[PDB]
């Protein structure tokens, strides 16, 4: 049959401290031993495998199931223990192809390799760890005997040793070929180049040639397979791609499954998609009772899934990328900390689409969450077009300046442009630099006690007013932002508020305009409503003015 | 022959993942590593191979020819045992006191010596593709690689010899070996200084190995600063005894109860207060306090150095080294087409390198900046040839203004 490679070996090892398999082979059926003999000896009349004694003493359970439908057998080998000893390979690959990242080519075939283990040898002093048996009926007789020479399916060090081997054989007809181009995916090549049918279909036979010299066969034109490649969930036509149909189920009752897997299609679909939405659905997942069990649709969510049906009317396809110009990434706030981006070169022709939602930690605002975005898009292009996009944002220099500039992190977008596109993207509520001549200071404190879970949350201020609310299940945290909260409703459109709260002082200072906590919330609608609003920050436990006096105030009762 | 060389045990070989690198860094990693694998100094290498290190290129201050540039953090952390307590390479303590100290780049020299067979494995390393078009073109070491603290571990007694002669003619100067570099520190005038240095790079060159200039002693501290004003403001003095609280916990001895004292009631923050005469004897018992060193903190040669450093804004930034929370061995300011990661980048780079000089060992860093945007850009700017090791943090509110 199927040609064994001339190429050199990978001298494979097995871990230290452990020597190979000597797993009992179980007691096999007739027929099953019967089949297994037809297909071991065959497999052996090819080099595939080969005869050995007793005196060898590895071994490895076989076994054999027939098929779902047709009346040809199947040997399965289980190697749990042999993989479980043999030595880490390296990663095969870090990574698939992006069809967004493929070059466009005036011509490209698609060469898989027939029976691409099987072509390829194995390290001699190997061969003896992957000995298997075939038993006889019952007990008596020994069993047949017999050791792999090709890579066999299943063992852990094939798909790396096939990789390598694949990569040697390339090697010189790279050299002599450098304007070709040669995706290596598994067992397959995917060769495109910009040339004429005529010395393409020359240059592939040249090819396959030199492939055969190595003992790999492939198929002729004819069986070579014809656009739309129909790769890995993509559809990949000669001067576009998309990914394939997804139709979404139309069901009376959602299943937790049924939710999971109309997100996994939805985000799957996000790639070339735009404006697609998935929030919504998402949090219905979270809490969840069974995989079987009905989940009734929100009203917010019957509003996701019919938009999303829409853009799903009519197809979209992306074009294909071309490395003598620049990529641009345009970026639009959706909503829902919900962010939607496009990559194209020429002008809404898109290579690429992608959505961001990613809450990066308890509270954010949109500055922080676009250039979160920046970054994760950033690093996208790295990956699939070696190089980063320049960049349009909703978001107006200036806003940005400000607010680089005084933040506390260290931040940084590549080359990019304002774009007005709104919602723009901009800052709610800016705290004073200085107090406020003129405006009431309150001194603002919260205590809770560890045991009863009990607080007390207050202030008192600069003009005799005072206050003291009680909380039933809180914590120090809690406590000492409810008394900003507090202070917010009765100070009116300017306060100078001072806390000993640095934990607090922390979440303010940074803008947060949405946050996980209500509470959070709470005092974002206050700090937008006012007109100047200062805050500020002392020790505690050091009399000190208006604090030693709220400190008393809200311990009472609590310590 | 070959120093064998021993992994710290049990603990086996890096398996870190490689980064993504751009298809010019990729193309000028591909032209370098070509030429030393035609040079004998790396192999191809197979599947059998399961360890990874990663690999970028930079470019370093002045120059047009990209440097390759192997992150062996991992691997120098497996080998601690081996090129600290084993071929060590002692610090000299005069090095800081020097008026002048010049870095040497003295990596080439380590393309001589071979590596031990059975350790190449461990330096396995990996050049990306783009998009996946190919796997990675894998190599391995067949020499002392730049980068790994071994090879100047190894090297240490041959690099004895080429200096021989020199430190027999100039008894009062200092060469200490960190990694790739050389440091020569001399109490010279300017002029003599760069010229024994030029003397230096002949007896160098004789040998193959084929710059900068720093000023130890000139380098000063960082006291916490209070203010001086006439008409100080409630908030003033919150903020005052708010620094001075601060200060109290590796300061001994900074008070503030007089201070304190002077807010008392519940008044707005605008009005002003006269300071009484006892309150001015903190503020300057304080002040001299201030500008002084700690007292009680001494570096620990077992324990890990750590630095921290703040954004101050209008391109400046704070950082204090330490070993233990708070008890500063050093403090300091750095200042500046200029962004933020790359200000950053110069910063760590320079505290680096005064760590260096200082205890011959660099500093974790606790960085205020995302992973992945620090990530992504730092090899734009970076031009060390080793790098420190460093985690991101959230710098609170506070320590940025205690340090202004
Ligand atoms: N990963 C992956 C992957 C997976 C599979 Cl199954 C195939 C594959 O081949 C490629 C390889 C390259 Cl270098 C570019 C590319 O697409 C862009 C392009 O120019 N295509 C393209 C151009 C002409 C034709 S014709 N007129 O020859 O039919 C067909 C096509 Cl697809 C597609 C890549």
């Amino acid at each position: 049959n199927s040609p064994i490679s001339p190429i050199e070996t990978v001298p494979v090892k097995l871990k230290p401290g452990m020597d190979g398999p000597k797993v009992k082979q179980w007691p096999l059926t007739e027929e099953k031993i019967k089949a297994l003999v037809e297909i071991c000896t065959e497999m052996e009349k090819e080099g595939k495998i080969s005869k050995i004694g007793p005196e060898n003493p590895y071994n490895t359970p076989v076994f054999a199931i027939k098929k779902k439908d047709s009346t040809k057998w199947r040997k399965l080998v289980d190697f749990r223990e042999l993989n479980k000893r043999t030595q880490d390979f390296w990663e095969v690959q870090l990574g698939i192809p992006h069809p967004a990242g493929l070059k466009k080519k005036k011509s490209v075939t698609v060469l898989d390799v027939g029976d691409a283990y099987f072509s390829v040898p194995l390290d001699e002093d190997f061969r003896k760890y992957t000995a298997f048996t075939i038993p006889s009926i019952n007990n008596e007789t020994p069993g047949i005997r017999y050791q792999y020479n090709v890579l066999p399916q299943g063992w852990k060090g094939s798909p790396a040793i096939f990789q390598s081997s694949m990569t040697k054989i390339l090697e010189p007809f790279r050299k002599q070929n450098p304007d070709i181009v040669i995706y290596q995916y598994m067992d397959d090549l995917y060769v495109g180049s910009d040339l004429e049918i005529g010395q393409h279909r020359t240059k592939i036979e040249e090819l396959r040639q030199h492939l055969l010299r190595w003992g790999l066969t492939t198929p002729d034109k004819k069986h070579q397979k014809e656009p739309p490649f129909l790769w890995m969930g993509y559809e990949l036509h000669p001067d576009k791609w998309t990914v394939q149909p997804i139709v979404l189920p139309e069901k009376d009752s959602w299943t937790v499954n049924d939710i999971q897997k109309l997100v996994g299609k939805l985000n799957w679909a996000s790639q070339i998609y735009p404006g697609i939405k998935v929030r919504q659905l998402c949090k219905l997942l979270r809490g969840t009772k069974a995989l079987t069990e009905v989940i009734p649709l929100t009203e917010e969510a019957e509003l996701e899934l019919a938009e999303n049906r829409e853009i799903l009317k009519e197809p979209v396809h992306g074009v294909y990328y071309d490395p003598s110009k620049d990529l641009i990434a345009e970026i639009q706030k959706q909503g829902q900390g919900q962010w939607t981006y496009q990559i194209y070169q020429e002008p809404f022709k898109n290579l690429k689409t992608g959505k961001y939602a990613r809450m990066r930690g308890a509270h954010t605002n949109d500055v922080k969450q676009l250039t979160e975005a920046v970054q994760k898009i950033t690093t996208e292009s790295i990956v699939i077009w070696g190089k980063t996009p320049k960049f349009k944002l909703p978001i107006q220099k200036e806003t940005w300046e400000t607010w680089w500039t005084e933040y506390w992190q260290a931040t940084w977008i590549p080359e990019w442009e304002f774009v007005n596109t709104p919602p723009l993207v901009k800052l709610w509520y800016q705290l004073e630099k200085e107090p406020i001549v003129g405006a009431e200071t309150f001194y603002v404190d919260g205590a809770a006690n560890r045991e009863t879970k009990l607080g007390k949350a207050g202030y008192v201020t600069n003009r005799g007013r005072q206050k003291v609310v009680t909380l039933t299940d809180t914590t120090n945290q809690k406590t000492e932002l409810q008394a900003i909260y507090l202070a917010l409703q009765d100070s009116g459109l300017e306060v100078n508020i001072v806390t000993d709260s640095q934990y607090a002082l922390g979440i303010i200072q940074a803008q947060p305009d949405q946050s996980e906590s209500e509470l959070v919330n709470q005092i974002i609608e206050q700090l937008i409503k006012k007109e100047k609003v200062y805050l500020a920050w002392v020790p505690a436990h050091k009399g000190i003015g208006g604090n030693e006096q709220v400190d008393k105030l809200v311990s009472a009762g609590i310590r | 022959e070959t120093v064998p060389v021993k992994l710290k045990p049990g603990m086996d070989g890096p398996k870190v993942k490689q980064w993504p690198l751009t298809e010019e860094k990729i193309k000028a990693l591909v032209e370098i590593c070509t030429e030393m694998e035609k040079e004998g100094k790396i192999s191809k290498i197979g599947p059998e191979n399961p360890y990874n290190t990663p690999v970028f290129a930079i470019k370093k201050k002045d120059s047009t020819k990209w440097r390759k540039l192997v992150d062996f953090r991992e691997l120098n952390k497996r080998t601690q045992d081996f090129w600290e307590v084993q071929l060590g390479i002692p610090h000299p303590a005069g090095l800081k006191k020097k008026k002048s100290v010049t870095v040497l780049d003295v990596g080439d020299a380590y393309f001589s010596v071979p590596l031990d067979e059975d350790f190449r494995k461990y330096t396995a390393f990996t050049i990306p593709s783009i998009n996946n078009e190919t796997p990675g073109i894998r190599y391995q070491y067949n020499v002392l690689p730049q980068g790994w603290k071994g090879s100047p571990a190894i090297f240490q007694s041959s690099m004895t010899k080429i200096l021989e002669p020199f430190r027999k003619q100039n008894p009062d100067i200092v060469i200490y070996q960190y990694m790739d570099d050389l440091y020569v520190g001399s109490d010279l005038e300017i002029g003599q200084h760069r010229t024994k240095i030029e003397e230096l790079r002949q007896h160098l060159l004789r040998w193959g190995l084929t710059g900068y200039e720093l000023h130890p002693d000139k380098w000063t501290v960082q006291p916490i600063v209070l203010p001086e004003k006439d008409s100080w403001t409630v908030n003033d003095i919150q903020k005052l005894v708010g620094k001075l609280n601060w200060a109290s916990q590796i300061y001994p001895g900074i008070k503030v109860r007089q201070l304190c004292k002077l807010l008392r009631g519940t008044k707005a923050l605008t009005e002003v207060i006269p300071l009484t005469e006892e309150a001015e004897l903190e503020l300057a018992e304080n002040r001299e306090i201030l500008k002084e060193p700690v007292h009680g903190v001494y570096y620990d040669p077992s324990k890990d150095l750590i630095a921290e450093i703040q954004k101050q804004g209008q391109g400046q930034w704070t950082y204090q080294i330490y070993q233990e929370p708070f008890k500063n061995l050093k403090t300091g300011k750095y200042a500046r087409h200029t962004n933020d990661v790359k200000q950053l980048t110069e910063a760590v780079q320079k505290i680096t390198t005064e760590s260096i000089v200082i205890w011959g060992k660099t500093p974790k860093f606790k960085l205020p900046i995302q992973k992945e945007t620090w990530e992504t850009w730092w090899t734009e700017y970076w031009q060390a040839t080793w790098i420190p090791e460093w985690e991101f943090v959230n710098t609170p509110p506070l320590v940025k203004l205690w340090y202004q």
